[PDB]
């Protein structure tokens, strides 16, 4: 069993390594991407299943037109789920862009969802300086 | 306007005459050889990047 | 600014720079225009005073190289040399000097620098290029050439993209309603595109690459009929056309 | 949705306080004003540029008035057409970045 967490974890680099430099690996990737969307969003071999996913959406156009919005839900989820790695936000701009063009339709969604709830990110405010004092020395 | 159409044919009789000569091209080449990497030497390696491992190559202007 | 620094600072100072020259080559155009009015106008006044552009050709060929030349043939003799004709190429020769004394790193910026060098000092082809792309309006009309102009620039972007969702086809319904309103009619002087109507094939190409389409081959038919040169234009477009259905 | 992100946050007031603003990190400078530049945004100027490639002659007197002169050169009276901007601190912006760009070659001092 042991040997197999180790096995799992090779696998996955191999995988990897295979579709690198190759346009059609790329392909290859879609349909084993959306099972591997699927896959990808599993606990004990995070780093693999994301740079095997960041390949494919690097990999083709082709990929990029392929699209689910089940998976789209499910990538955000798994980010959310596990703290940012620099990862999520390279998830996010692989899925952006061809490119060439990027995808309106693809854009808008995957913006808005990650956008509306606005429990991403951090956010920021302009605020004036929160100032006080008391009179008196001491006094109670 | 009718008078635009003539200037338009004024204008490419103009270019046409206009085509002379005196190019230069070579001053300035020779200024640029005179001119540790090459002063032009630059542009051949600059070359030999556009291009290296491409599917296929584009009439760049700069180049030709 | 002539204070070392990080090359990359070097590509931007480039751009900017290539972004002058450009302005400056604008003014050159428009000043051939303002040349051509005035002497038009004088050379329609000898004719009256006595196909036809190409005698008029002749005769301008004659003087700069001669039937009634009259006078003013030292006038052109006198524009010409104006032509022939700055401080900013010399400026841009001292930068290019510059940039050789060092060994540029990164292709962006030599490939930047040496176009630049180029147009700096080959000029004389700049203006034949720009030559070739010059449309003259004639002082009536504009506000549709205007409209015409925002709805080619509207299919540009389309053409950019994205991937084609659809919205880009009502847009491109909106450009064909352009055409369907008439405005666009003595367009064949007007083209520009590959011919708006090749800049409007690449779009339908890489959209081949549906109501849509079919609107846009109407388009592309319709433009057509409108020039018997513009057919020819067309059926080279066209050969490639073919070959793409195929 | 460019718009809608502006809208986001961030936001118009909080743009223009980074430009005002000085210090911070690098890698956030930097995407401040690239977000700014394509949200603020730029889009309309890479159609204008696009559009300006090719050149448009008018014929109105003004503009026959044109004309240069050899003895003398010059930088930059455009007679020149291109569509108006569909479309910010507009002028504003303008004199924020050409004061910044002096600010800019002081701190461009030597060392």
């Amino acid at each position: 069993a042991e040997s197999w967490k180790e096995i799992v974890n090779l696998l996955y680099e191999l995988l990897a390594s295979l579709i690198r430099g190759n346009r059609a690996n790329c392909a290859l990737f879609s349909t084993n991407l959306d099972w591997v969307v699927s896959k990808l969003d599993r606990l004990e071999a995070s780093s693999g299943i994301l740079e095997v996913l960041y390949c494919v959406l690097i990999e083709s156009p082709e990929v990029l037109n392929i699209i689910q919005e089940n998976h789209i839900k499910s990538i955000i989820s798994l980010l959310d789920k596990h703290g940012r790695n620099h990862k999520v936000l390279d998830v996010l701009c692989s899925l952006c862009v061809c490119n060439g063009v990027a995808v309106r339709s693809n854009q808008d969604l995957i913006t808005e969802n990650l956008l509306p709830g606005r429990e991403l990110l951090l956010q920021t405010n302009l605020i004036n300086y929160v100032t006080s004092i008391r009179p008196n020395i001491f006094v109670g | 306007p009718t008078h635009r159409a003539c200037n338009m044919f004024l204008e490419s009789y103009k270019a046409a005459w206009i085509l002379t000569e005196d190019h230069s091209f070579e001053d300035r080449m020779i200024d640029d050889l005179s001119k540790p990497d090459p002063l032009h030497q630059l542009v051949l390696h600059f070359s030999r990047t556009a291009l290296t491992e491409k599917s296929k190559l584009d009439e760049d202007y700069l180049y030709m | 600014l002539q204070m070392k620094l990080p090359e990359s600072v070097k590509l931007q100072m480039c751009n900017l720079l290539e972004y002058f020259c450009d302005q400056e080559l604008q003014h050159r155009v428009e000043s051939l225009a303002a040349f051509a009015e005035r002497y038009v106008d004088k050379l329609q006044a000898n004719q009256r005073s006595r196909d036809f552009h190409q005698d008029l050709l002749a005769h301008c060929g004659i003087q700069l190289e001669p039937e009634e030349e009259t006078s003013l043939s030292s006038r052109l003799r006198s524009l010409l040399e104006t032509v022939r004709l700055s401080l900013q190429e010399l400026v841009s020769h001292m930068v290019v000097r510059w940039a050789q004394e060092d060994y540029v790193q990164s292709p962006e910026l030599v490939r930047a620098m040496f176009s630049l060098l180029h147009r700096q000092y080959d000029g004389l082809g700049e203006l034949l290029r720009a030559l070739p792309r010059a449309y003259t309006i004639s002082p009536s009309s504009v506000e549709d050439t205007m409209s015409l102009l925002e709805c080619l620039g509207q299919i540009r972007s389309l053409l950019i993209v994205q991937m084609g969702p659809q919205e880009e086809n009502l847009m491109i319904q909106s450009i064909g309603n352009i055409m369907n309103n008439k405005v666009f009619y003595q367009h064949p002087n007007l083209m520009r595109a590959l011919g708006m109507h090749e800049t409007v094939m690449e779009v339908m190409v890489n959209v081949l690459g549906p109501k849509m389409v079919t609107s846009c081959c109407r388009f592309l038919c319709y433009f057509c009929r409108i020039s018997r040169q513009n057919q020819r234009s067309m059926f080279d477009h066209l050969s490639y056309l073919l070959e793409n259905s195929g | 949705r460019v718009a809608h992100a502006l809208c986001s946050h961030v936001d118009q007031a909080q743009l223009l306080h980074a430009l005002e603003d000085a210090h911070l990190p690098g890698p956030l400078r930097a995407g401040y004003y690239d977000l700014l530049i394509s949200i603020h945004l730029e889009s309309a100027c890479r159609s204008r540029r696009s559009m300006l490639s090719e050149y448009i002659v008018p014929l109105t007197p003004e503009t026959r008035a044109i004309t240069l002169f050899p003895p003398g050169r010059k930088g930059g009276v455009t007679t020149s057409l291109r569509p108006p901007h569909h479309f910010i601190p507009l002028e504003a912006l303008r004199d924020k970045a050409l004061r910044m760009l002096g600010e800019a070659v002081r701190d461009g001092g030597q060392h």
